[PDB]
């Protein structure tokens, strides 16, 4: 089954659970107020994803990996900041460094559809 | 009342009687009659 | 993720919010409360908002 | 193309199953069941009066954010209105129906509550087939009834009074689609281990559902279904005396 | 009804349903085609008639 | 979390799409039609859920107890008004069957109590 | 009551069609190897059968014992209606019999929901050899 | 559209039998004792003396057109 | 054979039992003239009573 999931394809539209964007124009606090907010302490929005550990559990993923393989699609133009393993919520949040939301739309769009992770 | 042992026969006499009052070509007929009775004129109206 | 309409004797594909702008419904407030009966669809809302963003 | 040409689930009582063509066209060319008949159609302008008359509104005077509540009504699919309520208005559809007053026995009428909406249905094309009414767990084919139809002849007493009487009705197939049957009154409906006790419509004869070679088929509970398909179909060419005045 | 199709709160349509084909009888097609073939006689009619007014002369009936 | 509806420009009878006051780092949502600008009650904009658990509760109408073609049951009663006759069905809704599940709604008349064992 | 833990690699729904085929593929095959167990050994039908000369040993069993489950294009019969297979059961109900599983024989004869069944399987071997008579001549003119 | 003369297994006489049996059963007899009152033994007898129809009743009803 | 009547208006003219044509007429129909009659009636005017008609 590692063979298996090397092999298989999957996407972000088959990995994620469920996903928003909130307007935090301050980094240091956030709607979600997560502890993920002060380990990260410049896109005045942010965008969340929360994912599923079933879909962990069955693809055997880390999420450094999830991160670091997004990191390399999107360059440096997206930032990701990680929520560590402390429960069964895992968020990965992206803001953007220097048009506008409706391309962040575009953009979380194109990563749901074919990051091929 | 009813009998569910004459039931057989009821249905039977029923059917008989449905039959009897329609027969088979009573479809072709009535859409013959319906449009040559009403569709006609309608549509030269 | 929008919405088209094919007609006849028409050559294109016309979306449905300038359909009921020709047919006079400009406000989207009656286009609206013309697409749904029961006003509280957001599910609606994240499945009908590229066509009236578009048109 | 293999499923316009399969046979569906939507033929009970329509068409008989068993007698199709064999050659390059199976499937396509059907035969008319027993009690299966054709609706005739109808003008639904005295319906709309009978609507109207009653209490169900029309769609422009209606405001609009009233109608969430509401269930909607179309008239030969066409949209006529809401009403508040279909309760008590379908029974009075139904018994209007049945008593033949000013609703048609011929016109039909669904009500999908799953999603809230009524269609009356006036038009030509629908197939139909009678069936009997049940109300109760017992059935209202009584002996009166049935005691005039063995004295018919003097009695004058007709397919057409027993509908008036309001017995048995036809049923369509959206109607048959919508309706729950019981396939027997001395068996389903009678009283024993409950399946539904729900039962609304009844069939007159299960051979019913045969047409007109099946009919002639004996035993085709007990013969295969390509036998019974080959032999309804050997039935044209079953040579014999065809009419009475062939000389 | 296209919204709730895409959602798939209800189902969708089978082609195969006999409760959505209708059963076009005698009837109707004959119906249809002696409306179709009467507008052409009208229009043979309106023609012969024109060519009639054009000539000057009263139109003839029969 | 939970959806965020339209937010209407009322004296147009129009939409309202959110942009960014930079002045105070805020977020307002202004008509494009006409000038009618209202504060955005929430940090949240967009917010899509993919696992598709939706209140199948709500969704369902309490008018389904008196069809006669739908099952009926005496085993659970009707927990506001105690009657014991329910009516147990399925979703009847597409990307549901994978899971078929029982909603019971009391077959008494005006109470319409509609759950889930 | 969700009690039905879904096997791996595929959703509850198929697991519990798995069950259900499962559940009557044996049953049927115990019926069919209790019936030519018992045959008497004086039937014709035995003694042509051992001849090989026509027929076989499941067509003793659909004449003699069961006729069995049905299947339509390789599953059990749809709900053609509104989630059910026929008028004549109730809404969403999961039944054999009124799924397309004959609880009969032959000689005992059919009600007329499984003989619509038969009519179902009858229908759909008869389409299948049209078809195939028709491409497989295609296919052979093609080959010469 | 008449009765055959003869049993086509055996042969035994069959024509008068019909005009009798449709006397008997004028007569109120239940018809299988009516056969055997008639004296038919065997079923092969039985059956066209039990099941024949006759159709020369409606060709002489239809008028001579060939006078 | 089938009739109309004309309204011309040019000075109003009324035509009366104007022939259009012969339509098909299916036998035991309302118009047929094999309508009502018995057995009796068919067999003297040689049709078969048992034959269902509507062709
Ligand atoms: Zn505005
Ligand atoms: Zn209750
Ligand atoms: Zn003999």
């Amino acid at each position: 089954k590692d063979i298996l999931c090397r092999l298989e394809h999957t996407t972000l539209r088959k990995v994620t659970a469920n996903t928003a964007i909130y307007y935090d124009p301050n980094p240091q606090s956030t709607v979600v107020a997560e502890d993920q907010e002060w380990v990260n302490v410049i896109s005045p929005w942010l965008l969340r994803v929360e994912l599923d550990r079933k879909h962990m559990t069955d693809r055997k993923l880390t999420m450094e990996q999830i991160a670091e393989k997004i990191n390399a699609g999107f360059g440096d133009d997206l930032n990701c900041i990680f929520n560590d393993d402390n429960a069964e919520k895992l968020v990965l949040r992206i803001r953007i460094m220097n048009d506008d939301d409706v391309f962040l739309r575009c953009i979380e769009s194109n990563m749901l559809t074919d990051m091929t992770l | 009342e009813i009998t569910p042992d004459l039931w057989q026969e009821a249905c039977w006499i029923v059917i008989s009687s449905y039959f009897d009052e329609k027969g088979l070509v009573r479809q072709q007929l009535d859409s013959f009659d319906e449009f040559i009775q009403m569709s006609v004129q309608r549509i030269v109206e | 993720q929008r919405i088209v309409a094919t007609l006849p004797y028409i050559k294109q594909e016309v979306p449905i919010i300038i359909v009921f702008r020709a047919l006079g419904f400009v406000s989207d407030r009656d286009i609206l409360e013309h697409i749904i009966y029961d006003f509280e669809d957001p599910e609606m809302m994240e499945m009908v908002k590229p066509s009236l963003d578009e048109a | 193309l293999a499923k316009p040409r399969q046979l569906h689930n939507t033929l009970w009582g329509m068409v008989c199953p068993a007698e199709t063509p064999e050659g390059h066209a199976v499937g396509l060319v059907k035969n008319l069941a027993l009690m299966a008949y054709i609706s005739v159609g109808s003008q639904p302008s005295p319906i709309l009066e009978f609507l109207e008359e009653w209490s169900m509104e029309n769609l422009e005077e209606i405001s609009p954010a009233a109608i969430a509540d509401a269930t909607k009504i179309f008239v030969n699919g066409c949209w006529v209105g809401i009403h508040k309520d279909p309760e008590q208005l379908m029974n009075t559809l139904r018994k209007l129906r049945r008593q033949m007053d000013i609703i048609v026995s011929e016109v039909s009428m669904i009500r999908d509550i799953r999603e809230r909406e009524i269609r009356i249905y006036t038009d030509a094309g629908r197939i139909c087939r009678p069936l009997l009414i049940v109300e109760k767990q017992k059935l209202l084919l009584k002996k009166r009834h049935i005691d005039q139809l063995k004295e018919r002849e003097y009695n004058n007493y007709s397919w057409q009074d027993l509908v008036a009487s309001g017995v048995v009705e036809y049923i369509d197939t959206l109607e048959e689609e919508t309706v729950m049957l019981a396939m027997t009154p001395d068996d389903l409906q009678e009283k024993e281990v409950a399946y539904c006790s729900t039962y609304t419509h009844c069939e007159i004869h299960p051979s019913m559902i045969l047409g007109v070679c099946a009919s002639i088929i004996p035993f085709p509970d007990h013969n295969q279904s390509p036998r019974n398909t080959y032999q309804s179909a050997m039935g044209k060419q079953a040579m014999g005396v065809y009419i009475t005045n062939f000389h | 009804r296209l919204l709730l199709a895409a959602l798939g709160r209800r189902e969708l349509d089978d082609r195969d349903h006999y409760g959505n084909k209708r059963l076009d009888l005698a009837g109707p097609l004959l119906a249809f085609l002696f409306r179709g073939m009467f507008k052409n006689l009208l229009k043979e009619v309106r023609i012969y008639a024109q060519k009639f007014i054009d000539r000057g002369k009263d139109f003839n009936l029969e | 979390p939970g959806f965020v509806g339209i937010r209407f420009c009322q004296e147009c009878n129009n939409m309202l799409y959110p942009k960014e006051d930079k002045e105070n780092r805020i977020l307002l949502y202004a008509c494009r039609n006409c000038d009618y600008q209202q504060e955005a009650d929430n940090s949240c904009i967009y917010v899509n859920k993919i696992t598709h658990e939706v209140d199948e509760l709500t969704q369902i109408i309490a008018d389904v107890s008196q069809d006669p073609t739908l099952p009926r049951t005496e085993d659970h009663p009707c927990q506001k008004c105690g009657h014991k006759e329910a009516v147990f069905f399925q979703s009847h809704s597409a990307r549901a069957e994978d899971a078929m599940r029982l909603y019971y709604v009391c077959t008494a008349p005006h109470c319409g109590h509609r759950w889930t064992e | 009551n969700n009690e039905l833990e879904p096997t791996p690699g595929n959703t509850l729904r198929q697991t519990f069609e798995n069950q259900v085929n499962r559940i009557l593929n044996d049953a049927r095959d115990k019926t069919g190897s209790s019936a030519q167990k018992s045959l008497s050994e004086y039937n014709n039908f035995k003694s042509m059968v051992v001849s090989g000369a026509k027929g076989s040993k499941i067509n003793i069993s659909q004449v003699i014992a069961v006729v069995g489950q049905q299947n339509v294009e390789g599953k059990r019969i749809p709900f053609g209606f509104k989630h059910r297979t026929l008028p004549h059961f109730i809404k969403d109900d999961y039944g054999p019999e009124s799924r397309g599983f004959v609880e009969n024989s032959y000689l005992a004869g059919l009600t007329p929901t499984e003989f619509f069944f038969h009519a179902m399987g009858g229908r759909e071997g008869l389409i299948d050899t049209a078809v195939k008579t028709a491409e497989t001549g295609y296919i052979q003119r093609r080959l010469i | 559209m008449i009765i055959p003369v003869r049993c086509f297994t055996c042969g035994k006489i069959v024509g008068n039998k019909w005009e009798a049996y449709l006397g008997l059963l004028q007569a109120e007899y239940t018809e299988g004792d009516a056969l055997d009152a008639l004296g038919l033994k065997r079923y092969c007898c039985r059956r066209m003396l039990l099941a024949h129809v006759d159709l020369i009743e409606k060709l002489l009803n239809y008028a001579p057109l060939e006078k | 054979p089938l009739y109309v009547d004309i309204t011309k208006t040019v000075l109003q003219t009324q035509h009366q039992k104007t022939f259009i044509g012969k339509i098909p007429i299916m036998l035991r129909s309302t118009y047929c003239l094999l309508n009502g009659l018995t057995d009796r009636d068919l067999c003297e005017l040689n049709e078969c009573p048992l034959d269902p008609g509507g062709y």
